[PDB]
């Protein structure tokens, strides 16, 4: 029955002869077997086993070549050929990892799909030139309002998603994804983002739920997560973004665009440790190796936004970055800050506060930022930097009774951080985060109990699409807000307060 | 109910011992010296071609 | 060669077979029935009971 | 040829060199067994330094280890006894037993090690513990398939609050459970052991409820090291091939930790992390995918961890706190002060809290008590020096209800009558959203803060109120 | 039944007003009570006993 299926497959293996380059083993230990043989041999490059183990050569010298296995040291013994594939490390990339949960080889982990392949391009390859660039002002909307106006996010735009542990990292992150899906349903496939979460040395428990949460909203057929899990050996965490990223260069180079989001970049550094350490490399600081800078830099600038001769595309990047209580003076975040442009760092205090997202917006900031915005958010949110600015300040002054000045400004910022609390999971279209905001700043919501903020949103928004629907498809096809739009949308804030 | 479906994946299993037990009559048998040599002049060939 | 050679003298002299019942059994949880409810409890019986609730509740107090 | 004969070369602590002869070709993992007067010491083979020459940790005593002495090669990872006549027996590391009536009986063995469960074996958690823990319960509860881990220093009753968890919820559900101890002292063993035997979880009949699988600190660091691989393997047989879901307890698994990081720096890993394995992600990682929920049985954890120097921004404990999926803080001053037990309210966190996952009401009161007590040690630097009298009557009023709420984590234990001498109490997962919910929508500040120290459920809430009256 | 226990154990309260102490006018009306609900709960778990021998 199984039998014949597996009967189907053994006939398909037969007596292989010819094999290249050879080398034997002659001391094995910690996953570091070292070889006798492979005198002519590229720099990382691929061998095979005889008992199918594989490994990269990082430690190149004549008396010994220092491979780096893979997997299992009890399949590996003294005396065992060692075969020269004769193929640097290079990895499947196509348009068919759509849909797929891949290993960090390649192959479906999930036994969902096949994979529909056109290429191998190698893990680690050379950012393009200076001319293969063009200036960031493409928009993105992640769904949460705070994050698309404050600090908007751009197309080829890295910017950090920093913060502490379990409190709702993977949420700012999964919002996004799940907002590209509005794009991905129609048909204009250079504003299509394919998807890339990259889960770096992070448990299959874990991301059995990151997932199942895709399979309900519909969103495994353009996410492709590749897993390099807590099991999984120091090489393939190691390689796990750069086989990511690899993929995403597929898409951008056919002119097309896709995100892809690190997580987290906290573990990547501890597998190359892992690696450092028993390779003997030089010590540096903290106990995490000298040369992790390099490691991180040279996939960080490979997420660009490429020039119109290369199709008008970009690899769009989110890394996110795992403090161990808010330390961003620690050596590991402090190297990712300067090569990337902008962070977001969520704070603790928020999340104990019951505001989940607990996103902190004042320690945001991104370098380039608003250059890749949306117009209409811009009016209706430059007003809305000023007014929470204000607030944070005036809240260093607490309650008995104070200014007649101060009171105002408290009430004022608190409606509106009301307004930013928001459910978890729940994206918002250009035309509906738009009129809240615009709401917010006229004071025609900061006028309302705070009680009755989480009310007022809904019925808003309902109350809009019932009257004049019309006003909503304007205001997102144009992306803009014109004057004829502007007294219009005063007129309409002013009807739903009076009810 | 878990035994059964165990239990396919055995059936599997004990084909997978099967092959073992062919093996010993292969070194027993003088399949021993026919076979080896069957694999030997495939690699004298495969190595004239080189 | 001999990758076909062996696993066609496997795979023809030895099938799936599914085991013995007896076998399946044992490696299964056994079935054990209810045994014993349960007496209530005492609090004396007989005219044990009787004399001692009258004669300890003779007292009340102001 | 393979060899029998191996003569050792270098005994320098825990490390023990072997010169294997002609032809052996040494594989690492395998087990060498060396004949001495204290039995049988194993070594796990760990390097081969070349020329069938191993260097070895040993699970047995070296302080009689001689050279020149004849090592046989047994081969793979020594395999212990599995099975459900394996429960309530007590299991040595190298798979013996020091409950002394004969063996520990066997159908199948397995051997310590096992690969970790591929991603489509994973399923995720659809069950949802009670502890009875009126705190655990609000706060942050747990899922069969959850890792567990209850964080926290030293005199914070880190053993009472794992043999609470057994006191309850063993009996009450219908599968067996893993009792696993590593490097723990000769009086805890023996205190886990009278206790449950009274308690009939353990029983000298097999077929029991929980399984003893005692290694010690006075057995040398690989040992240590290798006490949970054996455990752990007795629940992956009942997940899978038995179909029964474990409720598995190791206790404290810092020992393993602290183990690796010993026989670390002397096998040549250079220390990593300041004093830790530069193996810490990949050991723990490969520990936690081997308990979880699959096709068939759902393997929830309830792991001990010890956070050193009672600081818990520490390289050792931050890197598990993302191993473990639901996590409790606990600390020195909570169990002085007499809340029993000494978990933190907002510092008690799940990844498997969902506002579905444990319904709507449950999630909103949680949250109010979340925001409740946040306010109140916000409040507590300015009652400190500016005063209780220049709170604003929204705010006096939360102290207020903080106050309650800080004294209705208070419950006492049956295995906390060492500090009390009140037993346990039992209360259900809906009795405790209820009462809490109650505090809050100022309906039950008629109550006094006593009277919610030192209750159970509701319905003792309401027996307090009364007693203290008169 | 269950009721007449619940209504009687009131009757009861303002009893032990009445007279001095209640010693075991206490410790029989929580008894009672108790273990009335408990043999409540326990039958809600209670099934009559079947085998399904046309599903498994």
């Amino acid at each position: 029955e199984v039998s014949s299926i597996l009967e189907e497959r053994i006939k398909g293996v037969s007596d292989e002869a010819n094999l290249n380059e050879t080398g034997r083993v002659l001391a094995v230990g910690d996953g570091i077997a070292r070889v006798f043989g492979l005198n002519n041999i590229q720099a990382e490059e691929l061998v095979e086993f005889s008992s199918g183990v594989k490994g990269m050569a990082l430690n190149l010298e004549p008396g010994q070549v220092g491979i780096v296995l893979f997997g299992s040291d009890r399949l590996v013994k003294e005396g065992e050929l060692v075969k020269r594939t004769g193929n640097i490390v290079d990895v499947p990339v196509g348009p068919g990892l759509l849909g797929r949960v891949v290993d960090a080889l390649g192959n479906p982990i999930d036994g969902k799909g096949p994979i529909d392949a056109a290429g191998r391009s190698r893990a680690q390859v050379k950012a393009p030139g200076i001319l293969p660039r063009r200036s960031v002002h493409e928009p993105v909307q992640t769904g949460l309002k705070a994050v698309d106006a404050l600090v908007p996010i751009g197309r080829g735009q890295r910017e950090l998603i920093i913060g502490d542990r379990q409190t709702g990292k993977t949420a700012v992150a999964l919002d996004t994804i799940l907002n590209q899906k509005r794009w991905n349903n129609g048909s204009d496939e250079s504003k299509k983002l394919y998807c890339v979460y990259v889960a770096v040395g992070q448990k299959r428990s874990t991301v059995a739920q990151l997932v199942q949460t895709l399979e309900q909203h519909d969103a495994m057929k353009y996410s492709i997560i590749v897993a390099a899990t807590a099991s999984e050996a120091a090489p393939l965490q190691y390689l796990a973004p750069f086989t990511a990223a690899s993929i995403g260069e597929w898409f951008r180079d056919n002119g097309k665009h896709a995100l892809i989001v690190y997580d987290d970049l906290s573990k990547q550094a501890v597998a190359y440790r892992q690696l450092s350490l028993l390779l003997r490399r030089p010590p540096g600081r903290e106990a995490y190796p000298g040369d992790v800078f390099y490691l991180h830099s040279r996939l960080l600038e490979r997420a660009a936004k490429l020039s119109e001769k290369e199709g008008s595309g970009s690899l769009t990047a989110l890394p996110v970055i795992e403090t161990q209580g808010g330390d961003v003076s620690a050596y590991i975040p402090t190297n990712v800050i300067s090569i990337t442009d902008g962070q977001i760092f969520l704070e603790a205090e928020l999340f104990y506060k019951g505001i989940r997202p607990a996103i902190n917006v004042g320690l945001s900031v991104s370098r380039v930022g608003s250059a890749a915005q949306v117009k209409a958010l811009k009016q209706v949110a430059g007003s809305l930097k000023l007014f929470l600015a204000q607030y944070r300040e005036v809240a260093a002054f607490a309650q008995s009774d104070l200014d007649a000045s101060t009171k105002q400004t408290l009430v004022r910022g608190e409606r509106l951080t009301q307004l930013l609390k928001q459910n978890q999971y729940s994206p918002l279209a250009t035309e509906e985060q738009v009129p809240l905001i615009y709401a917010g700043v006229n004071g025609h919501l900061d006028g309302i109990e705070l009680s009755r903020i989480g009310e007022f949103e809904s019925s808003f928004l309902s109350y809009l699409k019932s009257n004049h629907n019309e006003l909503l498809t304007e205001i997102r096809e144009k992306g803009e807000l014109s004057k004829e739009l502007l007294a219009s949308l005063k007129s309409a804030t002013e009807s739903f307060v009076a009810t | 109910v878990r035994y059964e479906a165990s239990l396919r994946q055995l059936e599997q299993r004990q084909l997978a011992k099967s092959v073992i037990s062919r093996v010993q009559s292969e070194l027993g048998n003088p399949k021993f010296q026919e076979k080896v040599l069957q694999q030997s002049i495939s690699e004298i060939e495969q190595l004239l071609s080189k | 060669n001999v990758i076909q050679d062996l696993y066609l003298r496997e795979l023809k002299d030895t099938k799936l077979a599914p085991s013995t019942l007896q076998d399946a059994e044992g490696n299964v949880k056994p079935w054990n029935p209810p045994q014993k409810p349960n007496l209530p409890e005492l609090e004396l019986q007989g005219p044990e009971a009787l004399k001692a609730y009258t004669e300890q509740n003779v007292e009340t107090a102001h | 040829s393979t060899p029998i004969t191996g003569k050792v070369t270098a005994v320098i602590g825990a490390i023990v060199d072997v010169h294997f002869e002609q032809s052996e070709l040494p594989a690492i993992l395998n087990a060498l067994e060396i004949k001495t007067p204290q039995g049988k010491l194993v070594l796990e083979v760990a390097q081969h330094l070349g020329e069938n020459t191993v260097r070895t940790i040993a699970m047995d005593g070296t302080e009689g280890l001689v050279r020149g002495e004849k090592v046989l090669d047994t081969g793979g990872p020594i395999s212990v006894p599995v099975g459900r006549e394996t429960l309530g027996r007590i299991i040595n590391v190298i798979g013996e037993p020091i409950d002394e009536r004969g063996p520990i009986k066997s159908k199948l063995r397995k051997p310590i090690h096992a690969d970790p469960p591929s991603f489509a074996e994973q399923s995720t958690s659809a069950e949802i513990l009670e502890t009875g823990i009126k705190v655990v319960d609000l706060l942050a509860p747990y899922a069969r398939g959850g890792k567990i881990g209850l964080f926290g220093g030293a005199g914070v009753g880190k053993t009472v609050f794992i043999q609470e968890l057994i006191n309850n919820i063993a009996k009450a559900h219908g599968g067996f459970s893993v009792f696993t101890g590593v490097g723990e002292r000769t009086r805890e063993g023996n205190d886990l052991y009278r206790e449950m035997k009274e308690t009939g979880v353990i029983n000298l009949e097999g077929e029991s409820k929980v399984a003893l699988v005692f290694g010690q600190m006075n057995e040398p660091p690989g040992a240590r090291a290798r006490v949970a691989l054996t455990g752990l393997t007795i629940a992956e047989y009942f997940r899978d091939e038995e179909g029964q879901d474990v409720l598995l307890f190791i206790d404290n698994i810092f020992r393993f930790t602290q183990a690796g990081s010993e026989v670390s720096a002397l096998l040549g890993r250079i220390p990593s992390a300041v004093g830790y394995q530069p193996t810490l992600a990949t050991d723990m990682g490969l520990l936690q995918e081997r308990i979880t929920t699959t096709k068939k049985g759902s393997v929830t954890s309830v792991q001990a961890v010890y956070v050193p120097a009672d600081d818990l921004t520490d390289p050792a404990p931050a890197t598990t706190f993302a191993h473990l999926d639901a996590t409790t803080v606990l600390s020195r001053g909570i169990s002085e002060l007499g809340i029993y037990p000494a978990v933190d309210p907002l510092d008690s966190k799940s990844r498997l809290l969902d506002a579905a996952v444990v319904g709507q009401e449950h999630y909103d009161v949680a949250s109010k008590v979340q925001e409740t007590l946040q306010t109140y040690k916000s409040l507590q630097d300015i009652i400190a020096i500016l005063g209780m009298d220049e709170l604003s009557e929204q705010d006096k009023l939360t102290v207020e209800r903080a106050r309650k709420i800080q004294r209705f984590l208070s419950q006492p234990f049956a295995v906390a009558e060492v500090f009390t001498g009140i037993p346990g109490k039992l209360v259900r997962l809906k009795d405790t959203v209820a009462s809490f919910k109650a505090v809050l929508e100022g309906k039950y500040d008629n109550i006094p803060e006593h009277a919610f120290y030192m209750v159970g459920g509701i319905e003792d809430v309401v027996a307090k109120a009364e007693k203290l009256a008169a | 039944a269950k009721s007449a226990a619940n209504k009687l154990d009131w009757a009861k309260v303002i009893s032990s007003l009445r007279i001095t102490g209640s010693t075991a006018t206490q410790l029989s009306s929580f008894k009672k009570r108790n273990d009335e609900a408990r043999r409540q709960l326990l039958e809600l778990q209670s099934q009559p006993t079947e085998v399904d021998f046309s599903h498994y």
